[PDB]
């Protein structure tokens, strides 16, 4: 075999840190890669050496496979792990690595190329004999052929069409012995949706739930399938929350899922770690092949919590290095046993209220949930970002992954709830509120959720706590104090103090007024939305005198008269005030009040504009008539004894020319009328 | 009306009107200008290198400098012979003397550039510098003036450009209360141009006058005697709080070794005639006797240390400050500058330049709707409040009034002033003359000259005529002057003088084409033969020459130079 002492990573993020960590235990060197800048990132602070690769766009960075290979050769690298994304699925890169002599980590290039095309892949599995639900059989040569194979090839009837998602030819015709309505439905589908007259028939499944078993193989002909998984929950083809132990799955089935999976991988030949994905209908009770991926998934640490080998913790990445080592395995499929249950959820730096659009901004304060064992449950968090970091728009929005291992499902789900609640980030809106809403009200604790489970409950979700009038009181107070000495040393005569804050909550401005009575800075009141009360407030140490973009992060205490007390860590800026406490997190936008403060001119500008002196001789006018002029460009240039003396009018609005180039004009002539755009 | 802030937000935000947002688009016009500028700086930045290590440029590719080819071997031979003696032939004494990690200015550079025409028609005197090098230096936490006599004695020690440079340095130091350090190496005098350099006023005697007037005001001065200083040059070692004589090659004489011959010619060793006499002689002349160049420089530094100025400078100029850069890239300064040699004056702007130079790209406009020609307002330059007068167009009476008002406020509140010179631009209209324009011009010049505020001017371009009297000029005591490459200093008219002087000079009505060839072309050649590169600096007219891109750093050096003042 070939010794390995240097490890190379392609991608960046959580996978970089994960690959780097275990490496320490195996006692192997590490190498990091980073784009323009991106040098303060954590992963590079974790490796032994890092190299800059070039411009931010993914074409420029992490896609120059030849340059990466040349750099690795110069470094005499032993192994490369592509990870997921970028060159994860590219057979040319793997072949070039093999020619260079470096041990590529993953499947051979032949498997990747074969699975690149869906038609040839499904051909291979059909030849292998795995139950596969195909996409098409022939064409609509005859309408009687539809009745011929309707009860033949596939009893379930999937009429549909050659293409297009309209699918009005379907009509949900699950009843066999249908011969006068299927042809009428197809012919009415052909109208206004002719496309190609060829029609394909398949089996139609009422329900769908996604399954995906894991597999592992050495290069000495020996492997063992890991435990199954579930990915029923996904929105817009994006993974949201998943469970390694498919609840409600019989043991016997588990076993069989393996025999089918091993047949397919052996047929194409496979080395390393991979995952086979199925599609399943509860009503039919059978699973049909949909797709496979020849690449390590992102969901690898999840399935790990439900599998132990020889009573020892399993490390998936470890074996992949050992597989690259050339050593053979040590365990049969038997040594592996499941223990308990676990659940996972992904947090995305997106805004649930909006069109789930990514946002980029500095990370102000990041609470870290307790990543230790307690009670009947294990909870962990893996994050590829830390304090002081900033999200890049080029990358996908992905902060951290939270997993709750437990002895029973209940324990696991309950654990997450509390953890999901505890983790807190300030600075960018996240979908963390959405995930908690997905966990509380939906009765998916039973364990039965379909592929389209998210679609129906969209009305129930997308809901957040209501900002109580009290929340404005602590939020408003923090912005003042966390900016200046408002209410500090203040003093007037025979009167009392007053200071107000305007919040632009939703599309309606909000005003909050704060004032004091007595000689007390401590005793304070409030009146928001016609609700009045009293409270006292005690601050903490003063921090962040520089009041930069991060501004001031301080803890606050508020004793309201009723009797309560509160603690609030407020990082306030001019743009917004963020308050985090037992209520949760809420950011209140401050009413924006900016509008070219100075240049606010509504003057008509009717006549006598950019008038030229006596000599005249206007020429070389470079402004189009009827075009807005707010900045002071040279509207007209007139020459008086070689005196260009450009007028440079700054009156806003479009300018209308009444003169032409080369025309001698009199003194103080109306060359143009600079009027407000009407 | 639905608007109720507290001034900030409106202020202390990245959106205050105070700033400026002139963003260029890099179009042909920009290219034409930006490119030319580049065409106006490369050699500026280059000749400097050639005079540096003067006459020895091993690359031999100095075609970017129009300097004639010189005998490199002769200069290398002279330098080898001089360095074999044991003394460092370079400006090396300076950067050895100044603390590492600190700044320098090089006040006057390219001095005496191709000044004198020799007997050989194609040959000029090879004065790569003025014979000395002058710059502001910070020694041991103390700001000082550094004057070093170059070892170029082939033409003669001192010229009408050398003594003027020395006297300018002395006047600057006295005005600013910066102690001086002189590095003395001389060939005596120049017995060829002696009438031009010895007698009269503002000559070699005024050096001796200044070295005593300084010590009256208790501004200690230091001189180092590396080589001979004869012919009245021996008084500076005598008139000095501290002086240094090198053990072997340091010599001071009132009468030359040839002079003892033909008048009791009992010749003896040059050591005994007044050189470094380390034998405990009766003479108590010369404070320090140092065995080596490094030893002498070290003792100079040690003497500079014991002056107590460190506390005063540290208090006055904060050493630990946070640099605030402008909002726009300083490389863009060359672009807004128009081209050159254009029949009719091209267009120009100021806002962009000030927005590029000042801190945070901001400005504090006074009345700009009124007297739209002239620009005046406050600013910020590296932690110090500044006033700027930059000229744009043809001056009016109202522009002069606004200038007088601004200068009045600046003098009232003790704010320094910066000047950015431009065209003369005095209208000649009869109504304007009838409107008492002369009185308003006098109003402006009176305030300009009367101001006790420190004043610095920098040439933008096109400073020709008596208009500079309105803004500022060398004859109005500017404590520093610096220049950009595209500068022309000439008669009241740069282009019009051609037209006017065409009419009134012994011209027949006929032969018009031959006459305009003989008149207009000739006067154009005369009035643009002068330029930034030759007529200025080389003659210590506006002694400083800089780049347009690095102006703010230079002005910040100047302002820190003018706060030790009483
Ligand atoms: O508008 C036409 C009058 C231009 C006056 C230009 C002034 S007059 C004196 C000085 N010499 C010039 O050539 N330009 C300025």
């Amino acid at each position: 075999e070939r010794k390995v002492e240097k490890l190379l990573v392609a991608n960046r993020g959580e996978i970089a840190c994960r690959v780097f960590r275990t490496c320490r235990e195996m006692h192997i060197r590490t190498v990091a890669l980073f784009c323009e800048a991106e040098r303060n990132a954590k992963h590079v602070a974790e490796a032994d050496e890092a190299v800059c690769i070039g411009p931010p766009p993914a074409v420029n960075s992490y896609l120059r496979g030849e340059h990466i290979i040349s750099v690795a050769k110069q470094l005499n690298v032993d192994a490369i792990h592509p990870g997921y994304g970028f060159l994860s699925e590219n057979a040319s890169f793997a072949d070039a690595i093999t020619r260079s002599g470096i041990e590529f980590i993953g499947p051979p290039a032949s498997a990747i190329s074969l699975m690149g095309s869906k038609s040839e892949s499904k051909r291979i599995m059909e030849a292998a004999g795995v139950p596969v639900v195909p996409g098409y059989y022939g064409e609509n040569q005859n309408v009687s052929f539809l009745a011929e194979e309707a009860k033949k090839v596939g009893f379930p009837i999937l009429i549909k069409a050659v293409s297009g998602g309209g699918g009005k030819g379907m009509k949900i015709v699950e009843r066999p012995e249908d011969f006068t309505f299927m042809l009428e439905s197809a012919k009415r589908e052909a109208t206004n949706f002719f496309k190609d007259d060829r029609v394909i028939l398949e089996r139609y499944v009422k329900r769908s739930r996604h399954i995906e078993c894991q597999i592992f193989f050495d290069k000495h002909g020996r492997g063992v399938f890991f435990f199954e998984r579930d990915c029923s929950v996904q929105r817009r083809y994006q993974k949201v929350l998943e469970e390694a132990p498919a609840p409600h799955l019989s043991m016997e089935t588990r076993q069989r899922i393996g025999e089918v999976a091993l047949q397919a991988a052996k047929a194409v030949g496979y080395v390393g770690a991979g995952t086979v994905e199925f599609i399943f209908d509860t009503s039919t009770g059978e699973f049909y092949f949909m797709e496979m991926n020849t690449r390590l998934q992102v969901e690898h640490p999840v399935t790990e919590e439900v599998c132990r080998i020889k009573g020892a913790p399993l490390d998936l990445v470890k074996l992949q290095i050992k597989t690259a080592m050339g050593k053979p395995l040590t365990f049969s499929q038997e040594d592996v046993t499941l223990v308990g249950s676990c659940i996972e959820a992904r947090v995305y730096a997106e805004s649930p209220e909006r069109g789930f659009l990514p946002e980029s901004g500095p990370l102000t304060f990041i609470r870290e949930p307790f990543q230790g064992v307690r009670g009947p449950a294990r909870t962990r968090l893996d994050t590829g970002f830390r304090e002081g970091d900033n999200v890049l728009i080029h990358y996908d929005p992905m902060l951290a992954k939270v997993i709750s291992w437990g002895r029973s499902r209940e324990e696991a789900l309950r654990g997450l709830r509390q953890a999901l609640g505890e983790y807190k980030v300030a600075g960018i809106n996240t979908n963390i509120e959405f995930l908690k809403r997905c966990c509380e009200t939906p009765e998916f604790a039973r364990g039965g959720v379909t592929t389209n489970f998210i679609s129906e409950h969209e009305s129930q979700l997308l809901k957040s706590p209501v900002v109580t009038p009290e929340v404005a009181a602590m939020a408003a107070t923090a912005w003042l104090l966390n900016r200046c000495d408002n209410w500090r040393g203040a003093f007037r005569l025979n009167s009392d103090t007053n200071a107000t804050v305007h919040f632009y909550i939703d599309d309606h401005p909000v005003e909050v007024r704060l004032h004091t009575e007595g000689a007390n800075y401590h005793k304070i009141f409030f009146s928001v939305w016609d609700h009045d009360g009293s409270f006292e407030v005690c601050s903490g140490p003063v921090t962040s005198k520089h009041r930069d973009q991060k501004s001031i992060v301080n803890d606050f205490t508020f004793l309201f008269e009723n009797g309560m007390h509160h603690t609030v860590l407020a990082v306030a800026t001019e743009g917004d005030v963020t308050v985090i406490g037992s209520f949760g997190l809420h950011q209140l936008r401050l009413l924006p009040l900016t509008d070219g403060f100075g240049d606010s001119s509504t003057a008509g500008g009717t006549s006598t504009k950019i008038v030229s002196p006596m000599p005249g001789k206007v020429s070389k006018l470079l402004v189009k008539s009827g075009d807005l002029v707010e900045k002071g460009q040279v509207l007209v240039i007139v020459e008086a004894m070689k005196m260009e003396h450009p007028v440079r009018a700054l009156q806003d609005g479009r300018v209308s020319f009444l003169v032409k180039e080369g025309e001698v004009v009199g003194g103080d002539h109306v060359l143009a009328t600079v009027a407000e755009e009407e | 009306y639905a608007h109720h802030p507290i001034d900030y937000e409106r202020s202390t935000s990245k959106s205050p009107n105070i700033l400026r947002l002139p963003a260029n688009t890099s179009d042909p016009t920009y290219q034409e200008n930006m490119a030319r500028m580049e065409g106006l700086v490369e050699q500026l930045r280059a000749r400097v290198r050639y005079v540096q290590a003067g006459g020895v440029v091993p690359e031999e590719e100095a075609a970017k400098a129009g300097v004639s080819i010189s005998s490199i071997e002769a200069d290398d031979r002279v330098r080898k012979l001089h360095l074999s003696r044991g003394k460092m032939l370079a400006r090396d004494r300076i950067e050895r003397l100044i603390d590492p990690g600190t700044r320098f200015l090089e006040l006057s550079q390219l001095a005496g550039w191709d000044l004198y025409w020799d007997d050989k028609k194609k040959e000029y005197e090879r004065c790569y510098s003025g014979g000395i090098v002058t710059g502001i230096g910070l020694v041991n936490g103390v700001r000082c003036m550094l004057v070093a006599n170059d070892a170029t004695v082939k033409g003669g020690t001192y010229y009408p450009i050398t003594v003027k440079k020395h006297l300018r340095a002395q006047k600057i130091a006295e005005q600013n209360h910066l102690p001086c350090i002189y590095l003395v190496d001389s060939g005596g005098a120049n017995l060829s141009r002696q009438d031009d350099v010895f007698p009269d006023e503002q000559h070699f005697g005024r050096i001796f006058y200044n070295e005593a007037q300084m010590s009256i005001k208790s501004i200690s001065q230091i001189a180092v005697v590396m080589g001979s200083c004869t012919a009245g040059g021996a008084y500076v070692p005598a008139m000095a709080d501290e002086n240094i004589i090198v053990a072997r090659n340091g010599t001071i004489f009132l009468g030359g070794p040839p002079l003892v011959l033909a008048a009791t010619g009992e010749k003896v060793s040059s050591e005994e005639l007044g050189g470094a006499d380390v034998h405990c002689r009766i003479s108590g002349v010369g404070d320090h006797y140092a065995t080596d160049d490094l030893h002498a420089l070290y003792l100079a530094r040690r003497a500079v240390a014991n002056l107590n100025l460190k506390e005063h400078n540290e208090a006055r100029n904060p050493t630990d400050v946070k640099p605030v850069p402008p909002l726009y890239d300083p490389r863009e300064l060359g672009g807004f500058i128009p081209d050159m040699l254009s029949d009719v004056v091209k267009s120009f702007d100021v806002r962009a330049i000030i927005a590029r130079i000042v801190d945070g790209s901001r400005f504090d406009e006074f009345k700009a709707l009124y007297g739209n020609t002239l620009v005046c307002g406050f600013a910020r330059i590296e932690g110090m409040q500044v006033g700027i007068i930059a000229n744009q167009g043809i001056l009016y009476s109202e522009s002069a009034l606004k200038g007088a008002h601004f200068i009045g406020l600046c003098t009232q509140r003790n704010v320094p002033l910066l000047f950015l010179q431009n065209i003369t631009g005095f209208m000649v209209g009869k109504k304007y003359e009838e409107g008492g324009i002369a009185r308003n011009g006098a109003r402006l010049v009176m305030a300009v000259s009367s101001a006790p505020v420190p004043k610095v001017t920098v040439l933008i371009g096109g400073s020709y005529g008596a208009g500079n009297y309105g803004m500022c000029g060398r004859a109005f005591e500017p404590r520093f002057l610096f220049m950009w490459p595209n500068a022309r200093i000439s008669v009241m008219g740069g282009t019009q003088a051609a037209t006017v002087l065409t009419l009134t000079n012994r011209n027949l009505k006929n032969a018009s084409e031959a006459e305009i060839a003989a008149f207009k072309d000739k006067v154009k050649k005369k009035y643009e033969k002068e330029g930034s590169c030759y007529y200025s600096t080389a003659r210590l007219w506006d002694d400083g020459v800089i780049a347009p891109e690095d102006t703010r750093v230079v002005v910040a050096e100047a302002l820190r130079a003018t706060r030790l003042a009483p």
